[PDB]
């Protein structure tokens, strides 16, 4: 699909 | 992505197209978003070569959930007797996670790539390790 990655915590 | 015949084409300058046709061939069967194409390589030292790269996504497992990882791995001329080039390459939301098999420049370091031997090694092993070091560990966050 489109990349993705986790999302960096806060 | 791009047909055998396109593929032997993109590595018409390569000294052993039907090896690397072939073990190309065997990953992006697999890896529907890796996707064979012609570029220009810069070597570390400035000269540049027109090689053939899979740039593209895998899937990488994490906490529950599925990424697709954005990479690109270069095929020297001589592939397959010398290891592939390895990049993280993060979008635009992306940053690079650093650590022992990622460098700021998104660079990946492996014991699969410095012992590389054929016909011990080869392009669809490397992303399996590659799968299972990201899924411990993955080379590149989002936005938060
Ligand atoms: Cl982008
Ligand atoms: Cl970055
Ligand atoms: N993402
Ligand atoms: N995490
Ligand atoms: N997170
Ligand atoms: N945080
Ligand atoms: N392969
Ligand atoms: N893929
Ligand atoms: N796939
Ligand atoms: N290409
Ligand atoms: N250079
Ligand atoms: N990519
Ligand atoms: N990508
Ligand atoms: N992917
Ligand atoms: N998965
Ligand atoms: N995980
Ligand atoms: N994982
Ligand atoms: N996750
Ligand atoms: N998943
Ligand atoms: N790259
Ligand atoms: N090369
Ligand atoms: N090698
Ligand atoms: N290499
Ligand atoms: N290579
Ligand atoms: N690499
Ligand atoms: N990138
Ligand atoms: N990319
Ligand atoms: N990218
Ligand atoms: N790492
Ligand atoms: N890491
Ligand atoms: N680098
Ligand atoms: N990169
Ligand atoms: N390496
Ligand atoms: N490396
Ligand atoms: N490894
Ligand atoms: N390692
Ligand atoms: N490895
Ligand atoms: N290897
Ligand atoms: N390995
Ligand atoms: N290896
Ligand atoms: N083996
Ligand atoms: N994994
Ligand atoms: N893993
Ligand atoms: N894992
Ligand atoms: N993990
Ligand atoms: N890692
Ligand atoms: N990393
Ligand atoms: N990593
Ligand atoms: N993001
Ligand atoms: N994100
Ligand atoms: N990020
Ligand atoms: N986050």
């Amino acid at each position: 699909t489109s990349p993705s990655a986790p999302p960096l915590p806060p | 992505a791009v047909s055998e015949s396109q593929l032997k084409k993109m590595v018409s300058k390569y000294k052993y197209r039907d090896l690397t046709v072939r073990e190309t061939v065997n990953v992006i069967t697999l890896y529907k978003d890796l996707k064979p194409v012609l570029d220009s390589y810069v070597f570390n030292d400035g000269s540049s070569r027109e090689l053939m790269n899979l740039t593209g996504t895998i899937p990488v497992p994490y906490r529950g959930n599925t990424y697709n990882i954005p990479i690109c791995l270069w095929l020297l001329d001589t592939y397959p007797y010398n290891p592939p080039i390895c990049f993280v390459k993060p979008t635009s939301s992306m940053t690079i996670k650093t650590g022992k098999h990622v460098d700021a420049n998104g660079k990946i370091y492996l014991p699969y790539l410095h012992e590389w031997k054929h016909p011990q090694s080869d392009l669809l092993g490397l992303i399996q390790v590659m799968i299972v070091v990201f899924g411990d560990e993955p080379p590149v966050f989002s936005r938060p």
